[PDB]
């Protein structure tokens, strides 16, 4: 029913430790895999942490908050989920000073919220500026997300379809340099071809089908007119059907339906365009002038979609037909192309000019295979979006976790009070990260993390890492682990601060 | 540690149970390897009875009650579609693979270290595969000693040589000038009241229905063959009308009417066999797929017509190819030009009903196999041992390089992975070490079944060793040390390769799950 | 079919029992091999606690639970008489070919082609033992590294440097004319109220009963050892007479007329300290076993005599070859024939109790070695450990053959045995296999109770080769692979000759047993 007292506290730590004690070995290249039991018999090998803890059901409240935090991770940033609740539960796995020691929470809670704002400051230090000029650099970066997969033979041309995307999103004259992807980089998928066959288209292509035969196939100066309002007879306010029970008000109504769509389709050929884009539907009738005019009946198309359009070919919106004026046209369009590709109905408005957005052509031989360059590809455009507003670089493999733990436990020593003993506590958490690398290669633990603490203590703190596949030590000068700034900012905010919401609440109430 | 309605295993139990059923799993399939193994018996619930030794047959129809041995059975179905034989041995070798780990995974081994040494183990057993093929030129005495080798599996060892002849003959004539070989240009064909022993070539097409009047020639030597869809049946009006009738007597005058557009076209069937070649000698074949009004059979029949109607899809389209009559969808276009030629058309009369046999064609580009067999569950059998046959001829012509068999090649393997260094990890030998002994479960499945000893029979082959090349292989019938490229034993190159490259992965993913969850069951 | 009150195992379960109970044994002695491991405590159920590493102990005063288990408990106890060390190491062994054999008898083998290869593999390995075999002459430098392998295993690291130089001049002084060595030749003496670092080494023999009186010289430079085995307390009248008394002043009138035969004997012993040497510059001690009146140890205390009393018939034996003076049955036959000779000889004291010290003799052809400790089961360990230490440079001494320890012959073996074929039988190689790996158990013990992988710490010892005869052994502190010969560590020819005969002989019999029945249990 509910609880409340200690056991909320001592209940939501081990609601928090079970959630992470899964995906432990899910961190790294060499991580293990998981079987899931579906109710009826199947089995799913998938070693993703995103899609394991999906399919499981939980049923303590603060496990479901776990999950959904990491939810929301996946939006801004597609890597690093993991890394997220294994440092949320490792930083509540110890109780000691919660509750055997008799310590007040906002106690704690004060030593967290100092620790972060010191694990912020370290970061900045060791790390490193990138040049956004060489295409070179940004290759090992997002080769990151492209290695152990099936297009690392395509991998040099993955690299050129991601970076000259994003840059074309990016409007930097704002001073945000705010990116978009899920609107101007939207991506759809060719049937047919290979992977190479894939490029970057540059425009803004619809998958609207061909309905009618007569249409423009190819023409050198495309003219588009975007405008909201479908083309339909006129009706009230309401929805209400017309019904007519009598023949000679049929003559009636059928001369008003015809006329009115007559009306307003003669507005719009008057500038004599190549294409007609309504946000809404198009009815029969208003489809025969269409093919009447030799022109593309395209319908059903977003604001957003309608938006880009007009910065492309030099579109402007209107919201009826009638008020159509000459400042709408496609002047500075390259090609329309209407023309069969995989079997299926394509739209190319594509021109010369950057519309602050562009398209994905995503070639292929099999569905299987579109699926599969489709999700390698949408990561790395995330990838190249968190370099370009944070062109920084810290060293991976576990250098960044202890170059951070080195520099918290040398700040305890001026510390006094009884904050000191968590906030001590939060430098050895960070270890859990370079832990689970080891331990998945098979080396020994004890000796290797020892022996890596040494080398922060004289050495610099920026290399001396821990190699993943062979499970030695290794520089990370060396090796092409070095991971955006802007993904281990975001982690360890996260990871804090979802420990402390879990901390604040003692009571758990049913009531609404 | 775990939600409700649901169960989880921590430790390392969970690897315990995928082992167990791998084990559970390769002593089924272990008694049916080789001919001198035994059935398995198959029992649909309805009564139906089905016996196949065939270990992609026993995995895919057979539903296996164990979680995790149905994921084993779904990876036998890839790999009979690739190359289409090796499902047995192939479970044979992932058991062994999870039982040899399984001694040092107890130790404290880590499976990642096995699994590494399973890679580095793979990659000298595929290149040493390479000096063992042989390049020689395929023949017909070659292809009979693979086509035995892979027939006497799935026989009795009777109808072998009966079907050896079958299936090295088919497979020669529809190759030429390398050309790219298709098994859709056989047809596999099932007749019953004939002994198992009948079963022999067809040069044409087994059609199902026949043609059904008392003046039908039995037989026809010379004849043209016109492809048809059109009905001759019973039609609506052609052109614009509708049914104006004060009676039931004037309904069935407009009948006439509309069977006037039909039987205008019947003459024009018989204009044309008058036109081209309508003297003595000769005569004409409806291959027509749709019905015929049976008064249009009776006009067809006095001028020496074998009439056909009721036809398939498939038969048709081979019909189409063979004869190569063009497919003609209305009789006013009919021309002599989309007429075919076609060899002796008989129709031999069963027991039961009669099938056409268009035999004795040039270059149809198409045979067809018949099976005669006293049950329906025999005819099964045969017809899984046929395509079992020519996918086996199918890729010794295809990849011109063949193995010797009888365990010789992985008995060939196992010495060379002992003798080599490990290359990349000193603990990786021990993968190697495992990835090794497991190759040698083919040779000793293959003296249980024998009725032998399982020892002896292995120290003696491997006891074999020259300055020279000496492969060697466990006999059947003897027990001694064997050359299996002396007697007539081969076995595909495709096999061999593919076998390697699945036992590999395979294992290596069982050895990495962690744990078993269970997600809403 | 059965008769009552009968319990018979036909199949091969009755070895899945024996072999059951070697592997369980063999877990529980494995954790005390080598200097760093866990010690084992004894608890005799009275309160009493012992803490021994040594396997001999351990199996002979403990009881064991399983019947088949109590056999091999006794197999140590002749073990240790023969050779005295590596009764851990035997057990250890024994499970593990009966484990390895197991894996073998699952698939079919017969018991007794394993027993075949072991005899064949027993005769290789002991030749092998020949050739590695040190024929360096002993001499202190070399004693020392044997003694100090043989007692850092028995203590905490610590008493091993104190307890190594007491041990080998132990052994050294007893030592002469080619003579062989006798262990009744040195005796062992505990002492409580003193440290454990406080054992030291004795050159005379010492006595539990020392002089008690206030008159007696604390140290005796010089004096003739007179003994005696006449008591001089109250004793029967030795001629023929009886005790009458009417009263109790009647009864102290028989006690004066009885103590006149102890007087007149008393004063022949100040009779013969005047007779020979009764100058200046000289002593006299007497040693007489029995009782001796009060009065008697006040008369002669005044003349400077140190009496004894109380002694032990072993004691007196070695008190012979020390002084040279016969033994006196009777004070008239008093001559100075019974006279010997000795050296300083003075008393000890603690806190407590004082012991005599005969210290300096001439010739005893003796020592004393003197346990010190604070508590009683701490003198038990120690001793137990000086015996071990003692045989181990007997065994040095008397065979002149060392072998080198750490693991270093037992992996130097795995390898020679593979390279050798089988030359009875083909199936007698599954025998050598076996054995050859059970040889390399106990460089696998040493790396788990130091805290290291199994795995890692074998293979680079075993990958370790040179063109040249090359010793690798295991380092405990370190880890990597480590010569013996270079860092003094050696063990005896004799110990590890017994071993492989031993080990070979009993898991022998293990496999033998086909039924194991109960009669009248």
């Amino acid at each position: 029913k509910r609880e409340s007292g200690r056991k909320v506290q001592s209940g939501n730590i081990n609601a928090a430790k079970t959630i992470a004690d899964i995906i432990r070995t899910c961190l790294g290249p060499k991580s293990m895999m998981k079987m899931l039991l579906d109710p009826m018999g199947g089995i799913v090998m998938t070693n993703d942490g995103n899609a394991i803890l999906r399919e499981i059901q939980v049923q303590h409240p603060a496990a479901k908050s776990m999950i959904e935090i990491s939810r929301t991770q996946d939006e801004e940033v597609g890597d690093g989920t993991t890394s997220v609740i294994i440092l949320a539960g490792e930083m509540l796995s110890v109780a000691e000073h919660f509750l055997e020691q008799q310590m007040h929470p906002t106690v704690v809670i004060s030593a967290y919220r100092k620790a972060l704002d010191d694990m912020i400051s370290t970061l900045k230090k060791i790390s490193i500026p990138v040049d956004i000029s060489d295409s070179d650099m940004m290759l090992n970066i997002i080769n990151s997300s492209i290695t152990t997969k099936a297009i690392s033979r395509w991998s040099s041309l993955a690299c050129n379809i991601a970076l000259d995307a994003v840059k074309m999103v990016q409007f930097e004259e704002n001073g945000r340099k705010e990116i978009d992807i899920k609107k101007y980089a939207r991506v759809e998928k060719i049937p047919g071809g290979i992977i190479e066959d894939s490029c970057v288209l540059r425009g803004v292509m619809i998958n609207k089908d061909v309905t009618h035969p007569r249409m423009r196939r190819y023409i050198k100066n495309p003219r588009i007119v975007l405008l909201d309002s479908s083309l339909e007879y006129k009706k009230g306010e309401s929805q209400t059907d017309i019904e007519i029970t009598r023949e000679e008000d049929f003559t009636r109504i059928l001369q008003m339906e015809e006329e009115y769509i007559q009306q307003l389709c003669e507005d719009i050929i008057q500038l004599k365009p190549d294409v007609v884009i309504t946000e809404k539907g198009i009815s029969d009738l208003a489809q025969h002038y269409l093919m009447r005019a030799n022109i593309t009946a395209i319908r059903r198309v977003r604001k957003t979609d309608n938006n880009r359009i007009a910065r492309a070919c030099g579109a402007r919106i209107v919201s009826r037909p009638e008020e159509l004026r000459e400042d709408d046209v496609g002047t500075g369009a390259g090609l329309l192309e209407i023309k069969k590709i995989g079997d299926e109905y394509f739209t190319f408005i594509t021109d010369c000019k950057d519309p602050k957005a562009c398209t994905i052509l995503l070639r292929g031989a099999s569905k299987e295979i579109l699926s599969e360059v489709e999700r390698n590809l949408q990561d790395a455009m995330q990838v190249c979006r968190n370099v370009l507003l944070d062109p920084q670089l810290v060293p991976g493999g576990g250098a960044s976790e202890m170059a951070v733990a080195h520099a918290l436990t040398e700040k305890s020593k001026a510390m006094t009070g009884v904050e000191q003993w968590p906030y001590r506590a939060v430098a050895q958490a960070l270890e859990v990260i370079p832990r689970t690398l080891i331990q998945n290669c098979g080396a020994s633990t004890i000796r290797l993390l020892t022996s890596l603490r040494a080398k922060h203590t004289q050495e610099n703190c920026e290399t001396w890492g821990v190699n993943g596949e062979t499970g030695t030590l290794v520089d990370m000068k060396e090796l092409g682990i070095w991971e955006p700034l802007a993904v281990k900012l975001q982690t360890y905010k996260t990871a804090v601060e979802t420990a402390v919401l879990l901390l604040r609440i003692d009571d758990i109430v049913s009531g609404h | 540690t775990l939600n409700p309605k649901a169960e989880v295993a921590r430790a390392q139990a969970a690897l315990a149970v995928n082992i167990s059923a791998a084990r559970g799993l390769q002593d089924v399939l272990r008694t049916n390897l080789g001919p001198k193994g035994t059935m398995k018996m198959l029992v649909s619930g309805a009564g139906d009875i089905k016996l196949t030794k065939d270990g992609n047959v026993l995995l895919h129809e057979m539903q296996i009650q164990h979680p995790t041995a149905s994921l084993i059975a779904k990876v036998a179905t890839a790999q009979d579609d690739i190359t289409g034989d090796g499902t047995t041995s192939n479970v044979l070798i992932i058991g062994e693979l999870l039982k040899q780990a399984d001694l040092y995974i107890s130790e404290g081994l880590h499976p990642r270290i096995i699994t590494e040494g399973f890679e580095a183990a793979k990659e000298k057993a595929l290149q040493f595969l390479e000096e063992v093929k042989v390049s020689r030129e395929m023949d017909r005495e070659t292809l009979i000693d693979v086509a035995r080798t892979s027939l006497r599996t799935k026989v009795h060892a009777e109808l072998a040589d009966v079907l050896t002849e079958a299936v090295v003959d088919s497979i020669l004539a529809i190759k030429k000038q390398d050309e790219p070989i298709d098994l859709f240009m056989i047809e596999i064909m099932e007749m019953k009241h004939k002994s198992e022993t009948d079963t022999s070539l067809i040069r044409g097409l087994v059609l199902d229905h026949g043609a059904r009047h008392p003046d039908m020639k039995k037989r026809v030597e010379d004849a043209y063959i016109l492809t048809c869809n059109v009905s001759l049946e019973y039609e609506k009006t052609e052109v614009n009308s509708g049914f104006f009738y004060k009676s039931a007597e004037e309904r069935e005058k407009l009948v006439k009417a509309e069977r006037k557009f039909i039987e205008d076209r019947v003459k024009k069937i018989i204009e044309l066999k008058r036109k081209v070649c309508g003297d003595s000698d000769k005569g004409f074949v409806v291959i027509n797929q749709k019905g015929i009004d049976p008064f249009s059979l009776d006009a067809l029949s006095k001028e020496g017509i074998v009439a056909l109607r009721r036809a398939k899809r498939r038969n048709m389209e081979r019909l189409t190819l063979a004869c190569g009559g063009v497919a003609l969808n209305s009789f006013d276009d009919l021309s002599p030009d989309c007429l075919g030629h076609a060899g002796l058309v008989y129709e031999y009369t069963l027991g039961e009903e009669k099938f056409t046999f268009i035999e004795k064609c040039n270059n149809p580009r198409s045979v067809t196999l018949l099976i005669k067999g006293p049950n329906k569950h025999t005819l099964t059998q045969i017809k899984d041992a046929v395509r079992d046959g020519l996918r086996a001829v199918k890729n010794a012509i295809d990849d011109g390089c063949v193995v010797p068999g009888a365990g010789a090649v992985e008995v060939a393997m196992a010495e060379a992975l002992i003798k080599h260094k490990p290359s990349v990890k000193g603990r990786a030998q021990l993968g190697v070490q495992a990835f090794a002994d497991a190759l040698l479960i083919i040779p000793k499945v293959l003296a249980q079944n024998s009725g032998f000893d399982l020892q002896e029979t292995l120290v003696k082959i491997q006891a074999e060793h020259s300055e020279s090349g000496q492969l060697v292989g466990v006999d059947l019938n003897t027990g001694e040390p064997m050359v299996a490229a002396e007697v007539g034993v081969w076995d595909n190159y495709c096999v061999k390769k593919q076998l390697l490259h699945s036992c590999t992965v395979i294992a290596t993913n069982i050895l990495l799950v962690d744990e078993i969850m269970r997600a809403g069951m």
